[PDB]
């Protein structure tokens, strides 16, 4: 009870609420930081062993949690109806949450099957451009906030359809574009990337042209001369015909040459059926269908025409990132206490978390098995 | 605001820390094997400066900049990773040159981090060397305000040569370290044959190497270790007997303990074991150990063959135990047990690599400073022009603007190779005698100085283009044919073996198959 | 005298304090770490100087005795009254040791 | 006598050395750098109050 | 500027030239040409600046270290103006 311990003036249990913090780190702001009405702040030290690993009845080290909790059962003291875990977004911080919520889990199910167990979401980005300021907590929501900086109402002047193409199309196509390239990106482990970003521009390819020679030739040589012009660095590429089939099946093959060891690349029926490849062959021809060669875009006082609609886009992001600034919090003894008592403890800005008991599986018994935890590991 | 949430986000967390712990803290690289721990530790003692033939430096300071640059993650672990690297009984080769108290065998600690001094080695250097000239990647920070290298220019394959011990959330490794010269053989044979058999890599390399002799038993295996990647083998210490020339009495004496050995934690458990009846043939136990060599006296006792009691010793004692070989490492950022030749055609790959990016960088560099020096010598052809040109344009804009737009007469004195003379970026619409200048060499003229018109710059001008033209013209070569690029690395190779080379610590007596194969199949 | 040769002014951004603590062990004052942070927190409380002379950000104590938090996480620099302290220094206005 | 104080391989007294130096930063320094025959250190812990 | 351009062009070695301009007088045009005293150091001889005026090593090594940005038509202001500065200066 003493020395850690903190409760509040109020003595009646479902109108307090608890926490569980590092000690001297944060538990020393979040006290000068929080209310002396209904706040109660119960420190930690380090990391608490495991129940699975080692189940012992008599192995304790702290015990103040469950001792000032309940009696340890349960249902005579149900002092604290609320608890709510403020953790760290670091790695370390998942980790000591998933072996609490593990340990009350395998401890008392009762208190996590009525709803008293809460999860806490601490900011973790500080954006302020001079008097805009901006608390972001997710990485979707830090890229949709750079998106929506990068496009400060920005106005395309191209000699399409469209004379000033703007509006909330072009946020759509920047958008299309950012989850393909990122496909591209996750694909990259299989295929190169240099053929991936040059098929945006090359025309489409269907399989009925396994018929004629010649337009798979024009193809090919077209997208081996266009490699060759645009390879800066150390490199070659070739091209390649194989007719392995009864007639023709057609299926071309490019040969590059890296520092020491050629490689091929082929082109099969499974590639030109894949759903990735039909994607890339849709953004392809919407991008086509746009002659984007002559553009005039502004944000918001300046203009440059320019070849390509990635330099644009990296223009464009660059000029929204020249004076920034993005303050990133890795602790939450980093910020000050009213900070926190705003963002993250505020009863009336905060957003907790409800755990549900929905199902009962043997995920925790393939937690420490040193066979689960080495098939697990799937994420190929 | 209470949004109900499911319970995956346990297994979730969980995933995402194994992952986490997997990929960025215990699992070294193939292509230099080295933790990213030490990979700051040397990046940050690299960007202080401070070299071998430097004074030494207070080690606190190095350890306060790493917290506050590249690892914000306590102080306790980098200050006990700089003392294992401080160790040389830890390591075979030693890669951080300090003084102080650095601990010992005995087990003591080092002192604290406000008395020793550290510096960087005449080693370490070539582990870094070639580093700023755009040879490997840059990896943002924490906050994304400094650039780390990904990967370090190395030619030394630190995996093979000393190794490391790390385990993961569901992995474990464990590499013996082995001797440079066999290592460099190896290497330069895989050179000469790409289609080497692993029977020509054993007979290479006859087993690992230890920074304190021992002697090796098992040979099947390392045999299976070097072929599938898991084995056991047994070490064992180095003792003998003692037969005084009169009546005497025997005396065993120990010379070396095994590797990984405490030698005070080993006296107290011999001292137990005499206590307890559980040991026979000991007297009692002295020891004579000094700054020319550890010594350790045991007194035989009276009536005692010794042969018995040193064989009951070698299966209690811990002068007799295995050790658990796992080669597990980082691929391409996943976890694959790699055999030797795997890791040697990596190291040869990436080596290929930093060789080319290398080249092309210092051909860049020199296609600049030739492109530059052109114009600084078509300018000191013709002066007197500029003379009047710069003394009757009060602005030296338009003095600028009038010296690009107007040619020149390309005297005689002034006046290569065909091409290969220009950058890529340049506009053939200059330098077709004719010539023009540009906004960067009109500036650069305009930046000139009096010392420069002398009976002296001319020739040594004419001697530095003439160098420009050989180094362009050397590195256009090896860039077309690979055969001299592959002749360079072997010379590269063959000087670092010269430089590095040393002779064998450890000893490898086989026994494990001299008993059982000529006693089974007879 | 550390942090005017480091150069942290105050329209700069904020600097980890453990970089500052080690400078001064390994230069000038090499007497323990205890002492140099206890008195780095001792001027960036506001509660403990008429006139603060290091403007900081973090966990720095209170009235409650409350300790302040490790050296790995504060953030200090010099503030607008500091630099009137060490004005017109490199001008030879005093003798070195 | 935990710990600490490590005697010499002699018992007889007048004979042996001890010696008494800071334990953490000297004592390690002093019992790897000594004798094992007629040596022995008792490190120390901080200062000691007045008498 | 004229005769050190020829000292330049015909001297093959600069410290031949510094020595050649050192030793050579000037004719101090008038267009080149303040107070009393307080325009010199300390530890200047009274051997130089006696129109006629001479040279000394540092500054014929400050004089080979000019540049060609130097001749225009708005660097002879400047200096004028940075000369009047420093003469009003040096009286406060
Ligand atoms: O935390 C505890 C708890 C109990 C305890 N008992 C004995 C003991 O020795 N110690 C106990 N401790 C811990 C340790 C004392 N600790 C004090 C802080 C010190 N910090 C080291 C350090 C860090 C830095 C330095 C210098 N020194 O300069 C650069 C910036 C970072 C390390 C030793």
């Amino acid at each position: 009870l003493p020395g850690k311990l903190a409760d509040c003036q109020e003595r009646d249990p479902a109108l307090s609420e608890l926490y569980l913090v590092e000690g001297d780190s944060a538990g020393g702001s979040a006290k000068q930081g929080r209310n002396r009405k209904n706040q109660a702040i119960l420190p930690l030290k380090g990391k608490i062993l495991n129940v699975e690993k080692a189940r012992f009845d008599k192995m304790l080290s702290s015990q103040e949690v469950a001792t000032l909790i309940t009696a340890l059962y349960n249902p005579d003291k149900l002092r604290y109806h609320s608890i709510i875990i403020m953790t760290d977004a670091d790695v370390d911080g998942s980790h000591i949450r998933t072996l609490l919520l593990t340990f009350f889990y395998r401890q008392m199910p009762e208190i996590v099957e009525r709803g008293h167990v809460y999860i806490a979401q601490p900011p973790l980005y500080k954006v302020k451009k001079g008097k805009q300021e901006q608390y972001i907590k997710d990485d979707e929501a830090m890229d949709q906030y750079q998106i929506s900086i990068a496009l400060d109402g920005a106005t395309l002047h191209t000699n399409a359809s469209a004379p000033a193409l703007a509006g909330e199309a072009l946020e759509k196509l920047v958008s299309e574009y950012n989850a393909t390239q990122k496909m591209i990106n996750r694909m990259e482990r299989r295929y190169p990337k240099a053929m991936l970003k040059e098929l945006i521009y090359q025309p489409t390819l269907t399989e009925a042209d396994l018929s004629d020679e010649q337009t798979v030739t024009r193809w090919v040589n077209a997208l081996v001369s266009e490699l060759n012009d645009k390879e800066q660095h150390g490199s070659q590429w070739k091209f390649d015909v194989h007719t392995n089939a009864e007639q023709n099946l057609f299926e071309p093959i490019v040969r590059v040459r890296t520092h020491g060891v050629d490689t091929d690349y082929p082109l099969d029926h499974e590639f030109i059926t894949g759903g990735e490849y039909r994607r890339i062959c849709t953004l392809g021809e919407k991008l086509r269908g746009l002659l984007e060669e002559d553009a005039f875009i502004e944000r918001g006082e300046r203009r440059q025409p320019v070849a390509s609609f990635e330099q644009a886009l990296d223009w464009l992001v660059k000029e929204s990132r020249r004076g920034l600034s993005i303050q990133r919090y890795k602790g939450l003894g980093e910020m000050n206490p009213e900070q926190l008592w705003e963002t993250t403890m505020d009863p009336e800005s905060r957003r907790m978390l409800r755990v549900t008991v929905k199902d009962a599986i043997a995920a925790d018994q393939l937690f420490t098995t040193l066979m689960g935890d080495a098939v697990e590991p799937r994420r190929a | 605001i209470t949004p109900v949430n499911i319970e995956e986000e346990l297994k979730s967390s969980y995933l995402d820390y194994a992952m986490s712990v997997i990929v960025g803290r215990a699992l070294p690289d193939v292509r230099d094997g080295l933790k990213p721990v030490h990979r700051r530790v040397l990046y940050a003692m690299n960007v202080l400066g401070n070299d071998w033939n430097k004074a030494y430096k207070k080690s606190a300071r190095v350890v306060g900049d790493v917290i506050g640059k590249y690892h914000p993650h306590g102080d306790s672990a980098v200050y006990d990773t700089i003392v294992r690297m401080a160790q040389p009984f830890s390591l075979r080769y030693m890669l951080v040159d300090g003084q102080g108290n650095f601990g010992s065998i005995d087990g003591d600690s080092a002192a604290a981090m406000r008395y020793t001094e550290i510096r960087l080695a005449k080693i370490a250097h070539e582990l870094m060397a070639d580093l700023e000239k755009e040879t490997v990647d840059f990896v943002d920070n924490y906050d994304g305000t400094e650039k780390i290298p990904d990967v370090m220019p190395t030619k030394i394959p630190n995996l093979l040569v000393n190794g490391s011990s790390g385990i993961a959330v569901g992995m474990a490794t464990n590499i013996p370290p082995h001797n440079l010269t066999e290592v460099i053989n190896g290497c330069l044979a895989y050179i000469d044959d790409e289609d080497i058999s692993i029977e020509g890599l054993m007979e290479h390399i006859p087993g690992p190497d230890f920074p304190t002799a021992a002697i090796i038993n098992g040979r099947r295996g390392i045999e299976e270790a070097y072929r599938t990647g898991r084995g056991k083998v047994y070490i064992r210490a180095r003792a003998e007997v003692e037969v005084d020339a009169k009546t005497g009495r025997e005396t065993i004496i120990v010379h070396e303990i095994p590797y990984q050995v405490n030698k005070a934690r080993l006296i107290e458990k011999i001292a137990e074991l005499v206590k307890e009846k559980r040991v026979e043939g000991i007297s009692a136990l002295r020891d004579e150990s000094d700054k020319d060599g550890m010594r350790i006296v045991i007194e035989v006792k009276r009536d005692a063959v010794g042969e018995v009691v040193l064989n009951n010793l070698y299966s209690q004692t811990q002068l007799q135990v295995s050790f658990g070989i796992n080669m597990v490492a980082l691929h391409h950022g996943q976890p694959k047990i790699m055999n030797l030749k795997d890791i040697i055609a990596a190291f040869v790959r990436h080596r290929r690599e930093v060789v080319t990016r290398r080249t092309i960088f210092e051909l860049r560099k020199a296609r600049d400073r030739a492109h530059i020096l052109e114009a600084l010598a078509v300018a000191l052809a013709n002066i007197d022009p500029i003379i009047e040109l710069i003394r009757h344009a009060p602005t030296p804009a338009e003095a600028k603007t009038a010296l690009v737009a107007n040619p020149w007469q390309l005297g005689n004195v002034a006046a290569a190779g065909d091409d290969a003379a220009r950058p890529e970026w340049l506009e053939p619409e200059f330098g077709v005698g004719l010539y023009y200048l540009t906004e960067q060499q009109a500036q650069a003229i305009l930046d000139l100085r009096l010392q420069k018109l002398t009976g002296l710059e001319h020739e040594k001008l004419l001697d530095e283009y003439k160098e420009l033209l050989d180094q362009i013209a050397e590195l256009l070569r090896i860039l077309g044919s690979a055969d001299r690029l592959m002749e360079v690395i072997r010379e590269e190779l063959e000087l670092v073996r010269e430089q590095f080379g040393d002779k064998r610590r450890t000893e490898i007596t086989a026994n494990s198959a001299d008993i059982n194969l000529e006693d089974l199949i007879t």
